[PDB]
This record gives structure tokens, sequence and C-alpha cells, in this order.
């Protein structure tokens, strides 16, 4: 499986996923056999799907957060003046 | 350029002063007033109106107490300029205020007229070349010498938990309460009333304060303790007369625990630790709960570590080590944390100047402590 | 059924009830259970231990209070129950769960457990003959007699910008943030105890969030009014005795566009307004940012209009008409569109049987729903 995005108002975005499934089915009848081919392709597309929405949805929590976070550690907005007037304060260990 | 800065740690139970370097105050008094409340008849009799600092101790019997402090804030101003200048009298630092920068401590979220009233009268009353009004906490993990950790600072007014993340102190991870020493004092002198054992005087409230300091200890399981028969520990008072505590001797720091034993509906103080450790970021929990340091008076209750580690341990999550440290300076560890920014040359960029006080007023340290 | 059906907006701060068809709710109170704290002496105290509605705000001193919802999100389900049983009580709507059909109002973007055990409550404990979950800002559009639009919903608990476009709402271009009212209460609680006033007490909390709504403003421009000292403007607390406020009234409901203020990882009101208007394609945007409705009690504080179109003109493209409307009606604006839906006879068609949730469950309440 395959998806390509791409978006590029006043910016660019390229999405590429791709994915790889392996499954067993019975052979008995024709019907019947490509009655369970359709299931599993339903499973398996919609298990896709849903997990690509669960990771956008878990994008700015933990994966987006290993590049840069919204806020530092601290929870609050660098101090300018008191990081250039005072130094690191790490002097002592 | 000045003298070398005085370090000032006023709490609200004891002032602890010196000269930055020092390796522990050396200028250590209660902070409290005393006026003599009896009739002076003869010529020869104890001079002034003022005792303060241990001629307040020596002839305590003759003297209403009075504490400026309550909860960190300062009721009476008046009082407050007394002592400080007891701070620089022949007695204590032996120098003029004029001459050396200040390095006053104030307790988190102090109301802010405080720190202004503060910053006043040390600029206009005492004429400090420079002063600069720091936080507890932050100063007694430089006193540890660690720079990331979690200070649960228990005082005689205030009890606050803060976390530092390298040196700086996140402020909306704070968690205080004004359930500390002195409550846990006051509690005492309730159920010693309640065991007969009756104190009015603001001079036997220092009676009672001993009493806590001396006979009175944190059981690890306050409900198997509370069901048990009592020994009935004997406290010999001043006076030479003997009192039996029994029950009082452990439900009295419970209040630090339980607030709601005098009504309050605030957090314990392990709550208060836990609840700012859990308010910070989601990263630092782990090393938070790693870094975990006493400091105060009042974490000097017997069994006061084990009983905060087992509160801790049921309210934090599993598979989470803790490790509360405690430090034999837990007293003078905030002091200790001033005088080694003070002896630092990056605190010369730190202190507001005279100067910049006479041109801005409060907006000087409103900018410089923040 | 041909009885009339009920409408209960259950907001995290005040829960609406009313049946359909009325121009107003009449049966507006708190959503939150106060229990006794205080030790009960005589024969002929207080009887029950749950007090809910007016009678809460009446011995409000008297009570502990806990709020079911926080963020839009129930906590405590038992007192949700308890709750939504006290609003078909004798009190405020005195009339039988079976009687009449419930139109529910819920948060978008909610979980999907939280939706399930709604259902299941008012299914089960509550034998309703019908229950209609819904959205609030699309009713809130609803209202306001327009289909097109977006809906700035800022609640206690949680604020959201919804793009309704046609009646449907647009369920990917949703924005939601769970800073409100409540957490501008806090901020103004912790903003109180910087001035010398502390209100740790639950009873206090409503002090402090009738403080909020009575005296506070959001200034034109932020860093102008940070500088400029503020007149201190007193507030009469319930004893009698006065507080002065001071630069609080301000700082206080800026936590709403600056979450940073409380070291929360989200964005402000404006910028989620805005990211919820460009979230849609370009040839509805220019109609979205023209048809703006704001909605829930929290945009009701003193010039919100004014600073949201400042910084929605400073976020926007240039050379697009933005206008704000502000309804009169803000706070029953949602129970007002649930009441308009619920007219329509298009509702008997739109909830869900009592043996089609036996049949079906889950499944036939959430493909019923948007
Ligand atoms: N060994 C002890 N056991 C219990 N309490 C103590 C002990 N020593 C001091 N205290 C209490 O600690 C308080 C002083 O703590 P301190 O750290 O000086 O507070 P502050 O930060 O206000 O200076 C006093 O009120 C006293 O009752
Ligand atoms: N005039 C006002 N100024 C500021 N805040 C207000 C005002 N009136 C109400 N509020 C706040 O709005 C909240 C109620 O809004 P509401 O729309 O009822 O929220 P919900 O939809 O969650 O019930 C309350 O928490 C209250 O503090
Ligand atoms: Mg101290
Ligand atoms: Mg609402």
């Amino acid at each position: 499986l395959k998806i390509q995005v791409h978006y590029y108002e006043d910016g660019n975005v390229q999405l590429v996923s791709h994915k790889d499934v392996q499954d067993s089915v019975t052979v008995s009848n024709e019907a019947q056999t490509a009655k369970e081919f359709i299931k599993i392709i339903e499973h398996a597309e919609n298990e896709y799907q849903t997990a690509i929405s669960e990771n956008y949805q878990t994008m700015s929590d933990t994966t987006f957060k290993a590049l840069r976070r919204q806020l530092p550690v601290t929870r609050t907005k660098i101090d300018w003046n008191k990081i250039l007037s005072y130094k690191i304060g790490k002097e002592m260990q | 350029i000045a003298n070398q800065p005085v370090v000032i740690d006023n709490g609200s139970g004891v002032i602890k002063a010196g000269f930055a370097g020092d390796q522990i105050p050396k200028y250590c008094f209660p902070n409290y007033v005393g006026r003599p409340k009896h009739v002076r008849v003869m010529a020869g009799a104890l001079e002034g109106d003022i005792f303060i600092g241990p001629k307040a101790e020596e002839h305590r019997g003759l003297l209403s107490i009075r504490y400026p402090m309550e909860h960190g804030i300062v009721k009476d101003w008046n009082d407050m300029e007394r002592i400080w200048q007891y701070v620089y009298s022949k007695d204590q630092l032996q120098t003029f205020s004029e001459e050396h920068p200040v390095l006053l401590t104030e307790a988190p979220l102090n109301p802010r007229k405080n720190r202004e009233r503060a910053a006043e009268v040390f600029f206009e009353t005492f004429n400090v070349p420079a002063l600069f009004i720091s936080m507890q906490a932050v100063l007694s993990l430089y006193a540890t010498g660690r720079t990331t950790g979690v200070v649960l600072d228990s005082g005689d007014g205030v009890t606050h938990a803060v976390p530092i993340y390298e040196g700086f102190a996140m402020p909306h991870s704070i968690m205080r309460i004004d359930i500390a020493g002195r409550d846990v004092s006051r509690f005492l002198r309730l159920y010693l009333r309640k065991e007969g054992y009756d104190f009015h005087s603001s001079s036997e409230f220092e009676i009672v304060k001993a009493i806590k300091e001396r006979a009175c200890y944190l059981s690890i399981n306050p409900q198997k303790d509370e069901t048990l028969e009592t020994e009935k520990a004997q406290y010999y008072l001043p006076d030479g007369s003997t009192i039996e505590i029994g029950p009082s001797r452990f439900r009295a720091p419970e209040l630090l625990f339980r607030p709601d034993l005098i009504g309050e509906e605030s957090e314990g103080i392990h709550e208060v630790l836990v609840f700012a450790i859990q308010k910070s970021d989601m990263d630092l929990r782990r090393t938070l709960f790693s870094n975990i340091v006493l400091s105060g008076g009042s974490t000097l209750f017997k069994g006061f570590g084990d009983r905060l580690l087992s509160e801790v341990k049921k309210l934090a999550p599993k598979d989470v080590k803790i490790r509360i440290s405690a430090p034999q300076e837990r007293l003078y560890s905030t002091w200790i944390g001033g005088s080694i920014l003070a002896s630092l040359d990056t605190f010369k960029k730190m202190w507001v100047s005279k100067k910049e006080y006479e041109e801005d007023g409060a907006r000087s340290i409103h900018r410089k402590t923040f």
C-alpha cells in the first residue's frame, strides 16, 4: 500500500507512506475465497488508515518532539535578559 | 564596588546572617521582638524596651514575644526594621550597612508588596550599595551542589516544593502551603491543652516550641500508633516541673502530612512534593523523583524522611526510583546557598544597584529578581 | 412519544436544562457537587450529604466543592449521575426521565468512552425513551439564525473554534484547546495569592470565580498595560471585607491569548480561531472570516471582542473582511440552538430508541451522531 500526498499553499509538504502486509487464506470455493479475500482487504486497509490517523494525532506530543519542543522543559518562554546578563548558572557541580 | 556582600536568610522563625564565603551562618538568632511586660521599679533594671537576639532568650520570662513575620510575610514592618538593624549592630556583623551588598531571601509566591517594601527599607533606611531578593529553594539546591532536583523546604512559616531544572526554578510547578513549624507548635499547644497542660503566654509558646523540638516524632504508620497504648514520655519544664506528653508526641507533627486536622482544605507536605513533581514536564518527572532535597527546620522531625518516602511512594508511580536527600546542614542549607551565590563574580551582574533603584524603584527589583 | 423533549447542555461550569421550545433555559445551575465538611452535632441539621444546585450556593461555606467535569471530560461519573438526576428533581424541572426525550449537548472531539458511558447512563440508570447527543458550537450557530460561519465557543472547561458550512460542522477543521474560564479562575487565584489574598479553600474558589466574573478585563495592548501601573480597584467579599485587585485584573484573562503564562503547550484562542478558519478550503475562508460568532461564558470578558479582533487581524491575511458577532445571549446560545433543533419534527427521526440501543449499542448512537 502506497500513499503520496503533496500540499503547497504558501509552503510545501510531502507525505510518502508505504505499508507491506502478509496473510494466509484457505481455498475451498471461488466465491467464498473471494469474499474472504475482500474481508482481508477491508481489515488491512481500515487498520492502516486508522493507524495513519492515530500517528497524526500523536505528532505534536511524541513524534515531532524529537526535533523541536513546543515549549522548553521549564514550560516557560526564555527570559532573554536573564540568559544574556547572567551566566548559565551551572558553574557549580 | 563595595565590601563583601552580606547574606541574610530572614525566615519566619529564625534569621540567619553572615558574610558571603563563610562555611556556615555565624549570626543566627530567633526572628521575634521581645518587649518587657512588667513594671520597671528600680534604677539599674534592664535597659531598652526592645529585646532582640540572645538578650531576648536570656530574659525570656520577662518579655512579651511578637513575631513580625507570619507565613513568610512581614506583618509588622517596624519590628522588621528593628531586627534588621540588630543584624548590623555591634552584636551581629559589627559593620555599617552602607558598605555591604545584601542578598535577602524570600519565600516563593509571596506578595509583591512584601518584596517592594523590603527593597524600600534596604535601600532607604540601610542605604545598602546593592540588593538581590533571592528565593530560598534554589539556594538550598545550590548549597547541595546539584543543578536539577526538587527542594521541599519546610520552615517555621511556609513550606513549599520547588522543582529546579539546571539552576532555573520552574515557576508554574511551585507548590506552597502555609502550614509549617509554627502551625505544628500551635497544634501542639492545643493538644497539650487537651492533655491538661495549658500555656497562654507568648513566652510559654517558646516552651511549647522547645517541647516540639525536643520530644516529637513522626510515626511511620499513624493509624497503628494511634490505636496502641502510649508510652507517656516525661518532659522537664524550665521551672523544674514535669509533664507527661503521651499521644500528643506524634499527633502534633502529623499536621504537616494532614492539614485537615486544623480544618484547612489544603494539600499535605507529601502532596505538595508530589504535585510539584507531577505538575512539571513529563520528561523531568523521573529525574525530579530521583532528586528530592529536604530543607528547613521542620524537616528535622524524627522519622521525617522515612514517613515522607512512604507517602511519596504511595502517591508516586511505580518503577520510579525515589531518593529523598536529607543533608546534615538542613537548617543552614539556604544560607549556604546564598553564600555560594554571593561569592561568584556573576553576582555583580545580578544585584539591583542603588542608582538603579533610585531611577526605577520597584520595577528594578521586579525585572532583576525574575 | 408526543411529550415535550428536554434539552440538557451539561457544560463543565454551568449545566443548562429545560423543556424544548422555550426561548430561555429556566433551570441553569452550577455543575458541581458539594458535600459538607464540618461535623453535624445537632438533631435537625441539614439532611443529606449531597448538595447540588442553589442549595449548594446558599450553604457554600459549609461545603467542600467537587467538579465532576474537567476540560469537558467527565472525571467523576457518580457525581455526574447525581447531577443529572438532580436535573429531574422536584426543585428544578419537576418531571420524570421516562416521559421526555433528552437532547444532550456535548463538547466536540471528546473521547469515545465518554459518549459511550453517557449513553449507558442515560439508557440504564435513567429509563429515558430517546436520547440524542449533539455538539455545542453547531447549536450556537443555529441560535443566531445562520448555517455558515465559525463559532468560537469558550466555556469553563474547554474552548474550541468550529467552522460550520450549511449546517454540517466540518469534523476535520475543528480546533480545541483545554484552557478556558476555569483555568483563568485558577490563574486569578494564583495572582490574588501574589497580592496577599489566600483562597486555597474549595468554597473560596467560587469567590475567586465571582471576582473573575465581576472585575476583570482584557487590555488592548498587552505590554502597554503590563508596564503601566494600574489603579487598584476594590472588590467586596461575601463576608464584607474588601480586596484590592490591581494588575491581576488584566493579567488573569491574558491566559486566553497566551497559554504559556501557565506553562501549557497549546495555541492561543486567536490562533485557534485563525487556524480553524485556515484549515478549510479557501473559497469558504472569506465567508468564515466575516461570520464569526462568539459563544460561551468566557467570551464575556470586558474587552474580549476588541482584543480578539486585533489579534485575528494581526494573524489573518490582509485585505480580508473580519467581523466578530457577539450575541447578548452568549451563555444560553447553545441551549437556544438545542431548543431550535429539538423543535424540528426532523428531530423525531434523529434520536435513538431504547430497543435500538439494546440491539446495537454504542454503534447506533455513534452512527446516528455526526
Ligand atoms: N530538631 C528539630 N525538630 C523539629 N523541629 C525543629 C527542629 N529544629 C528546628 N525546628 C523548627 O524549625 C523552625 C525553624 O526552621 P527554619 O528552617 O529556621 O525556618 P525558616 O526557613 O523560617 O528560617 C522552628 O519553628 C522550629 O520549631
Ligand atoms: N461576565 C463574565 N466575565 C468573565 N467570565 C464569565 C462571565 N460570565 C460567566 N463567565 C464564566 O464563564 C463560565 C461559564 O461559561 P459556560 O458557557 O456556561 O461554560 P460551559 O459551556 O462549560 O457551561 C464560568 O466559568 C464563568 O466563570
Ligand atoms: Mg528558610
Ligand atoms: Mg458550553
